[PDB]
DNA sequence: ACGTGCATAGTCATTCATGA
DNA sequence: TCATGAATGACTATGCACGT
């Protein structure tokens, strides 16, 4: 067990259960999302650790710089574990690191900005299944009558839309489907009935098989090399759509 | 250089900024209760078409087109109000309707402008009611390119159903909430005994308007400063939040907060509760946890010592925190120009003037305009039984002046119908469509009569204020929040 | 829960960011020279009417429509961007005409939105020019609601003109600005030739584009570098300021800085060589003076000792400060959606292919307007041709279709031009306005021979984009800034 | 007497001028961060500095001494001005002969007028004694004149009488950009602002005067002091006539 | 001394590629 | 290390009146 604040960053919103075990710490991108997670949390096993701005890269920047960072130091003190050499699994504040970002370019960014981060300085935490990538929804279909729905991709859009309308639901022309542009647009509610209520939340757990492979692809996409990536870009682009085909 | 002395300066600027601060910022128009920030972003976002009929627009074309018309001053502040006239713990009766993170009433900010969306709530929409219709003296902008409206025809109380807080100089405001339906029946009263003098019309209006009734529920203790506010314009009103006793299996007991009095922060409270004990103020308290969320709202749990008395610890809460905490009502409100402290009666009375001018002006727009059609359906009428000559006519003039001209003539009419008559389709030359024509007019005829009757007896003006917002009370009206108890 | 390994996950989202980086953010589309953020600010501005022809609107009004329409992002640096358009030392050839203050060359920061007006500019209307003639293609926007363009009609070859700076991932790109008259004559010749392969092209084109025209005047030194940014893509090129250097009446020689490169801020360089001289390294330096104004322009002197040789001092400013800096010039542009380093001859011919992609799709729904408009007149001719007779049958009719049924019955009519006979007014029923009908034909068909010619014979395309652009160059080209010297 | 200016130990705000004589030197106290930005520019920098000033200054008639020592922008004040404060007051060491305040022309450029009045009548009194002390008034329009060269106007009636005058010359303005309306200092560009508050030979100043120290000393208290009953009594009082003080 | 609400925005840190 | 330029906003301090 673990004290909990009521000596960690200024902007954590921590949870209230003093069981790691049993604890989950949600990293947001934003403050408008962060906000809306504190409030829509279930403060007990859930704490909120709002992320501002582009994650600093730390295969590009020297070791000095990265400590220097305000947003690195958060969450190397949120999650109570060390780092390299220094890194202790035994102080995990949190057995659930929740990641969640827009569903946007710039989301998905911040999203290899931190997992560079958590492979490169705490990569147990990534080996055990504590990492894990929150996926927002796109779509709030309102109907008319019914309760409303949450659509986490256009098929899936489509679908209930086709469903509803076929089970003789209607919904209005003008408000009609909201669409998310990214989580600092909903409110608290929203996101608790997406993201953060655990009976309905759509969580990817991070595995880590091949370490040497993931370690080259690392510095590939992360490091100062520019020509390699640039040939990786150009080379492996034009196939990522059937990487899980 | 021309010499001026400091007196003379320093005496003529600081009037003048404590004159527009009094009249044209910080304090309400007694008639619609709004500060002129309000009014102009609500007009903006109306004009805008921002209305629930729509989808919420993007927060930032709200303020931009507050900022670009009617509002010469900063984005910033401009959004922090359209923030707050959409926050449920804020106004009794929200005017706009947010979409996004807007805060809460503890110490998380809303969330920036690119992050929201809003648009006018239905309650708004009757704040805008029919203004198109001359109800309300427009006047110039900032820059004289368009009009804004120097009041909004408000056909509910706002002022009384909202409230209104303002720090201006030399005085400042402070009017609570109150409920909508309470405010209702001392219209009505108003209204039936439109000629009851002010000690009667108080009695009345005193015995409906039960007291303020804040959008954060809580509790009213005593009746002594409500009645003071409504008979001075002054008055402290005693607060309280709503506490529970919950015991436990171990049989240790915990206080439950679910409510607090108006304008209380949650954080703040909390904060404050913890300083004042970890202190050594607030003895008997064992532990403090805020078990609230977004589903069960308001939950602060005060877990007390085995050796503590709950009513004991309550009473120190009253004591030392804001749990219960006075509301320093002050009637201020801008009456004609004029700041002045108001009694309840003189609110109710300001109020249902307003109405029956905005239904008198409406009424007046409605009859010139209905006679404006009439005068020419009478030419288009004239038209029709010398068609075979009007035709002939202007099929026989070189130019649709002569025509024009000739059309004058033939038909003895005016040049605004002979307009008509030549900017008329051959569509309307159908059997039906004649028929129409002459129907409309007889409809018309019809609603003129109505509209001169109706501004010949004040009673029917009175009647239509009575009908038209008992409609909206019945509509948009909701419980008390606020219970009222005694000592 | 569902297991995804990290490599998937980093490979896809970087890819993601990446491409969309490269394609949609930091890059210029070819043909018009534009950044996503660019072509929306413009586009946001053209809808909402903010022309020359009208007063300059709030910017926060651009801002709002921009990020509420098209832009779904912040407030702030779409402001940015809407600024930097607007400052002459940035574009060559500026598109926002701003009001207010926009900055300086220097540390100076724009003011903030509130204080600031703007508009588009008489260039950035030739941008947008027929943009609703269904000269280029739209998509929905970011949520559906409304349509935006996915590249301007650009009538003048802008990427060239202003140039385009922008970091993606992988890659980067920075194109110099061009004076508009020679880009016109390397266009006039692309025109001309319009069979020559790519070594004459780029040869003609190169000999009429003398290099890059920077907005803040200046010196390019050489001539390899500029050669082989036009042969390869990537050069570069040696800019240098202007030094004058004058005598004082006590024998007191100083440098006066009048001009500088592109993109030196003028601040940062006077501090430069003020802490080289603070750190002794530019000795010979006596004194750092900044007489600058806005009458006055740059105006930088720089007093020297009287046992140091003005040549000497001023090799050791090119040498030690950006009074002498390089342009890394790297021609990168997105073609049909791919990144792509171009030669001189590519930019030319793309953009000129985008032009005539422009007349030619103007010129057909020209011609299809004109069809469905000719199409309707001759509705109306045979309508006056037997106009006694459709009077007399719309008057019997008991609805207007048993009329409009009739008229495609008595002059062989569409449902269409029926209708159009119907909603004519009896203003058109005069002789002179019978004529404008007949007239109005007659002027169509002439308009729709003209139009079917354009679309059969591409040598008058070709005119038309050479007419056109040299009407554009005429009003609003410009003489040379930059001169261009030997070693 | 001359100064040293800086050059590449006074407020990080303050653009100083390049002459080291406060006799021929003059500072612009300038309300807002653009209004400063622009007069910076278009300023005159031999004989013009800048000093931007930001938000409602303190009210030192209200605030407690230490704490208006402590306030960022009354300390950029006293230490541009360079004389001391109270009793250590020493004109001697004035760093410029004129203290132009710059304020918009709207209410709020009224109200810190009165706050800086009130700060340099308790702190630094013989400033306004001596002369030093100016009031820049702003324009409010700009004519712009479709052929001819566009004219300032620095009231309603300047405005008409330039309008009738123009027209009457067979001058012609447009109906849509017409008459530029400015609202404050921030909405003017540098070439703006020098031809209408900085040019020496077309600024329009107000030297502040100071006749009766003792009634000037009872109205900053009333005005300016911690009592409100005085300050409402006065102004529901004397409202009334403002518009009639000069007539 | 703190809350209130309408008034009077520059500063702060990263990604990313390239050349000094 | 710095500039470039579109991308990912909270914090900071006063006026003003009034009540704990
Ligand atoms: C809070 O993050 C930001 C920062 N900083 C503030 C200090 N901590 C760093 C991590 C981020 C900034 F120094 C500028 C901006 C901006 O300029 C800006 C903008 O919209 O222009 C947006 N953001 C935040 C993350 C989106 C910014
Ligand atoms: C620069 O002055 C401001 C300050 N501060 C910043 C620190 N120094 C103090 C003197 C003023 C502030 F802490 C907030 C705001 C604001 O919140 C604001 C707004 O538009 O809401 C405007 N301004 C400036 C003067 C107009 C503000
Ligand atoms: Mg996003
Ligand atoms: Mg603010
Ligand atoms: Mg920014
Ligand atoms: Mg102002």
């Amino acid at each position: 067990a673990l004290v909990r604040r009521k000596g960690l960053p200024g902007k954590l919103a921590d949870c209230r259960s003093t069981d790691p075990r049993k604890s989950e710490l949600y990293v947001v991108e934003g403050d408008s999302a962060g906000g809306s997670a504190k409030s829509g949390r279930d403060s007990m096993f859930q704490a909120i650790l709002p992320l501002r701005g582009k994650i600093i890269n730390v295969e590009k920047a020297r070791i000095d710089r990265v400590l220097k960072n305000t947003e690195v130091q958060a969450i190397i003190t949120a999650l109570g574990t060390g780092i390299h050499d220094e890194f202790d699994i035994g102080k995990l504040r949190y057995h659930k690191i929740v990641l969640m970002a827009d569903a946007d370019v710039d989301g998905q960014h911040i999203s290899t900005l931190l997992l560079t981060l958590l492979f490169r300085f705490m990569r147990p935490l990534i080996e055990n299944g504590h990492v894990f990538l929150a996926q927002p929804p796109l779509y709030k279909l309102k109907w008319q009558r019914s309760d409303p729905e949450f659509a986490y991709s256009d098929r899936e859009r489509d679908g209930l839309l086709e469903a509803g309308l076929k089970a003789g639901k209607k919904i209005n022309k003008e408000d009609g489907i909201q669409r998310y542009k990214g989580l600092g647009e909903m409110d608290a509610k929203e996101l608790w009935e997406t993201t953060m209520d655990p009976s309905v939340r759509v969580l990817r757990q991070v595995t880590l098989d091949d370490a040497a492979a993931a370690d080259e692809l690392f510095s590939i996409l992360m490091g100062e090399d520019v020509d390699a990536r640039r040939s990786f870009i150009t080379r492996n682009a034009k196939d990522v759509r059937f990487l899980d085909v | 250089i021309e010499p001026v002395d400091i007196e003379q300066e320093m005496q003529r600027s600081y009037i003048d900024y404590a004159m527009s601060v009094i009249v044209g910022r910080a304090l309400p128009e007694v008639r619609d209760g709004l500060k002129p920030v309000h009014r102009r972003v609500l007009y903006a976002m109306f004009d805008s078409g921002f209305r629930p009929d729509r989808s919420h627009a993007k927060s930032a074309r709200s303020v931009a087109e507050t900022m670009g018309n009617y509002h010469p001053h900063g984005d910033a502040s401009i959004y922090d109000s359209l923030v707050r006239m959409a926050q449920p713990w804020s106004l009794r009766y929200p005017l706009v309707d947010g979409q996004g993170n807007f805060g809460s009433p503890g110490n998380d900010p809303p969330a920036a402008m690119r992050y929201t969306e809003a648009r006018l709530t239905p309650l708004a929409m009757e704040m805008l009611r029919e203004i198109d219709e001359e109800t309300v003296d427009f006047i110039p902008n900032y820059d004289g390119r368009v009009q804004e409206p120097t009041v909004l025809p408000s056909r509910f109380p706002n002022l009384l159903a909202n409230g209104s807080g303002g720090i201006a100089v030399g005085m400042a405001t402070n009017i609570p909430p109150h409920n909508l339906r309470e405010l209702a029946d001392a219209v009505f009263w108003a209204l039936e005994n439109h000629d009851a003098d002010e000690e009667e019309t108080l009695a009345a209006v005193m015995g409906r308007v039960k007291g303020p009734d804040f959008p954060t529920a809580g509790l009213i203790v005593g009746s002594q400063g409500t009645a003071d506010a409504y008979k001075t314009g002054r008055g402290s009103i005693r607060m309280r939040g709503v506490v529970e006793v919950e015991e436990d299996s171990r049989g240790r007991t915990s206080l439950v907060i679910t409510e607090l009095p108006y304008q209380v922060n949650h954080d703040n409270f909390i904060t404050s509760i913890a300083e004042q004990v970890r202190d050594g103020k607030l003895a008997g308290i064992s532990n403090i946890e805020d078990q609230s969320s977004d589903r069960v709202g308001l939950r602060i749990v005060i877990e007390i010592k085995r050796d503590a008395v709950a009513k004991v610890v309550i009473n120190n809460l009253y004591k030392h925190t804001q749990l219960q905490t006075s509301f320093g009502a002050n009637m201020l409100a801008i009456v004609d120009g004029v700041p002045r402290t108001l009694r309840l009666d003189q609110l109710i009375r300001y109020y249902v003037d307003h109405q029956l001018d905005v239904i008198v002006r409406r009424t007046t727009y409605r009859l010139r305009k209905a006679n404006e059609r009439a005068h020419i359906l009478r030419g288009l009428v004239k038209a029709l039984d010398a068609l075979d000559e009007v035709i002939a006519l202007i099929r026989a003039s070189e130019t649709v002046d002569i025509a024009r001209a000739g059309l004058i003539e033939l038909l003895d009419i005016d040049e605004i119908q002979a307009q008509a008559i030549l900017d008329m389709q051959l569509r309307r030359l159908a059997a039906l469509e004649r028929q129409r024509i002459i129907d409309d007019l007889a409809k018309i005829e019809a609603e003129i009569a109505d509209l001169e009757d109706i501004l010949a007896k004040p009673e029917r003006q009175r009647g239509i204020v009575r009908d038209e917002l008992a409609e909206i009370v019945d509509r948009h009206g909701d419980d008390r929040r606020t219970r009222i108890i005694a000592i």
